[PDB]
């Protein structure tokens, strides 16, 4: 296959220059499982019991009794399948283009096929991650003109039916505000009998630049991290609290468990970008390739995750 | 006129068959021409025969040599087209 | 079935897909192992 | 449609199409009740040719 | 090519499938004969001799001697292509849409490439056959859009300089005006030497129905096919009378002999569908293939085919 | 690779064919040296000197002197990558087409590859030797509607800053009077120490019959073309005189010598029609090829060409 397809060579001589996504920071070994589907939907069922009245006392002689009643859901992921094209320059080409230390016509911004792909999927890993987290697929900084996806699809950043905390405009730069919300819904969280999982926070630099001051006179040896940390250790039964930072976010604090039971990604095992056969070719210099990816995947049990934003202005 | 669907660029006595390219694709190439009374930078119009004459144009066709003449009727003219005006 | 075994030949563009899947998959493993996270 | 005649050079040919059909047989569950004696009753209704009042 | 043509393995695979078409058994074995064209034309020649005089007698001494002349016929067929276009699921894209029960795409109506290719070749085959018996090529109930074809292609129903007869819509319903028509359409027959020779009927499923009614005051122990049988032993000089039913006929009643010296079917060796290397491909998982049949090659002597229509409007 | 590409294996069996170029006649085998370049520039630098004032008399004491000053000049030759695209018949499709004695249809001018290539070679070579000569890209007879070309593509009749002559219309028959103009532009000819080199003169069909009349009362033994290569002769150090006719030309003279540090052809080892990798195919038996040439690279030194244009008008 390598014989008759140069391009294929060149991908398995590069992929491994490829670095990889940050996503699996914010996730367990445990949570993450591989799917072997492209474009499509795969489904699961859930049985949950209530109790409809106050119990009944058995005295003497009765007939009406109380009910016990029982519900199903049924719990939907989506998987879509997304592609991009890239030009390039043709294999039996690059001979005319090498200058003395680059390969490339700069004037008119043409790439070898190995450069090209390499920073197509560098964009596209970074794409994925953004997806990930935000639950939005958007070129715009501004978060605008999105591409319209299917229900089901969601991120860590837009799931529904989870804590949601706001911190006024007034208490933007107020970390004892901001404590006191997280505080608001660390309590309002549900872990239940998962408690005993590790935790994690995704925080903004501002915001983490503002943790790392000393917890407020003010204490020694103490700082608003360490009271975080304690105050998650509080509830998550002593475990470990992982804090990470991210650029995407921006004024937002995300705390949720790396318990496989409540949150699970289940990923296609072709999410990551993947190279078409399909290779447009002409009589000029200039070829075109394709690249793949599936996006899709994330589940949470509700009621899980709590997010915080810090309104500014 | 109003009714030109395309233009035929290729012929087939043996099965009775034209090629053409449809009037939503541009052409550039030798058509037959009305006369001789055509030059270069000329707004020409498909007459009722299907023939080029100079010039109320719904189509955009530009001569871009002049009328040259192969027997006692034939004109041929390279003319590029390139859609329809408004 | 992995891109990094050199003895690796793929015969065709979906052995190599699959491949590429599976190197993917191996790369992740070796992150999670090698991952030494901050506990203070 | 028609066939395209092969001739010189042609890019438009005529297709052929094709079509799914999903068939479902549905089948559902009927019911009776009747009335009848007991089995420890029927000595009390046994006669000379015949059982049942 | 196997290794390294899937589509063209999985048509020698599949090439079993497909089954013989019905214009088999309406000629004789000898009476179908292979030629290699794609399209054009060919010529055949007919050779025939003829007596100038009376002859001479070999008495005693004589130069001068009776003659015999020779003439030649000269005959062009001509041969056309056709080709369809069909699409299908790539080879690769087939592991995703490999579902338990079937394979293929049921939404948006897409096949296996084999299976799209046997039903396409099944299709054409039909195709085929209603041009060998019609003469003409149309997909409308009605018979109409038909497509003009070149001179010298003509099928059985529309070969020129036959005999043809009509019954009237008033006699629509009666045998006997049918089979008056019948009787001086065959007296009208003209076989020359080749009289001694079996012949073929073909029938409309109609006219079956109305032949298989008992002979007509009724009678009985006799058929109206027997009577027909009997018309044409009378002028075959009692050879064989076969009889066909097709649906593709509708009030046509078709008679002719099944002798090679007067009707020969001279078809290409690439009339019967036939895939094409030309594969359309994409980045999708949508492709296009291609197939390819040609049509001509029918020789019949003039007033040897009989042709009744029984008018019903 | 022949075994997999017919087209290859047809162009290496049919390039032998091709005529080498006329225009090799007009050089010597020194004069020309092949580049690596397909599309771009070669550059070059010469340095001169200049006397910027009269002498200084070194008498008694004296610290102003008069100065020489140098200058440098950068001479770029430019090239150009043109295509052409012509159609043939398949190879799987020729077989449909060979006839006893021609190979190829007559009514659609339809042509083996091979022979196609054949022919569009020819032609792109007497494109090419035209461009060499004249210095200008077209196909009109008229010499209309030209090729707009990059700067620094010039040829050796419309090479600048050379010595040009015109003979008027009244004289266009005066062999006598374009001999005049002829010596005038000789005698303007600068040469330098590069004299003792052979001579080259190409002339039109009519120029070549006005030379063979008598010299002028007509002389004896002594014709326009001998006073001619004598006074080439008189100022090449009696060398080489050679004369060449040229169907190209018309009613010009075109005189320069055979020096390689005068006149230097650098074209690029491409130049040559070359066919390309890309074929275009489909359904039906017509196929597209497509022929790569380079034009450009001719070097003159300044007053060395005697360009001779006899108006007509």
């Amino acid at each position: 296959l390598f014989d008759e397809n140069y391009y294929a060579k060149a991908v398995a001589n590069i992929i491994g220059e490829v670095k990889d996504p940050i996503m699996y920071k914010w996730f367990s070994p445990d949570q993450i499982e591989d799917v072997d589907l492209q474009m499509g939907y795969q489904k699961t069922v859930k049985w949950d019991a209530f109790l409809n009245a106050n119990p009944t006392t058995i005295a003497n002689e009765v007939n009406t009794i109380s009910t016990i009643g029982f519900s199903s859901e049924v719990v939907r992921l989506n998987y879509l399948k997304l592609q991009y094209k890239f030009r390039h320059l043709k294999q039996t080409s690059e001979k005319f283009y090498t200058s003395d230390s680059y390969i490339g016509d700069i004037n008119n911004n043409l790439l070898p096929f190995a450069q090209a792909y390499k920073l197509a999927s560098s964009e596209i890993i970074k794409l994925i991650n953004h997806f990930v987290l935000t639950g939005t697929v958007s070129i715009q900084k501004d978060g605008k003109n999105q591409k319209r996806l299917l229900p089901n699809m969601y991120g860590l950043l837009n799931m529904p039916e989870q804590i949601k905390e706001e911190v006024a405009s007034g208490d933007k730069d107020k970390m004892d505000k901001i404590f006191e919300k997280i505080e608001a819904g660390l309590s309002k969280l549900e872990l239940g009998d998962e408690f005993s999982t590790p935790m994690m926070v995704i925080v903004d630099p501002a915001t983490s630049l503002k943790l790392v001051k000393p917890y407020a006179a003010a204490s020694s040896c103490e700082k608003w991290e360490d009271v975080l940390i304690q105050t998650i250790k509080a509830i998550n039964n002593r475990e470990d609290v992982y804090i990470e930072t991210s650029n995407l976010l921006k004024h937002k604090i995300l705390i949720y468990p790396l318990n496989s039971e409540l949150i699970k990604f289940k990923p296609s095992k072709y999410m990551l970008p993947t190279p078409n056969e399909q290779v447009d070719k002409d009589s000029t210099d200039v070829a075109h390739s394709y690249i793949d990816f599936v996006l899709g995947g994330l589940l949470a049990t509700r009621k899980t995750i709590l997010q915080v934003n810090i309104k500014q202005s | 006129g109003e009714d030109l669907y395309g233009i035929c660029i290729d012929i087939d006595e043996f099965s009775k068959t034209a090629t053409i390219v449809p009037i939503t694709n541009n052409f550039e190439g030798y058509l037959v021409a009305k006369d001789s009374t055509v030059k270069v930078k000329d707004k020409l119009i498909f007459n009722k025969d299907g023939a080029l004459e100079k010039v109320k144009a719904t189509i955009n066709a530009t001569a871009l040599t002049d009328a040259k003449q192969i027997s006692n009727e034939v004109y041929l003219v390279k003319v590029a087209v390139f859609g329809n005006k408004a | 079935a992995s891109l990094l075994d050199s003895n690796f030949v793929p015969i065709n563009f979906t052995e190599f897909v699959q491949a590429i899947s599976n190197t993917y998959k191996q790369r992740r493993i070796q992150f999670y192992e090698n991952l030494k996270r901050h506990k203070r």
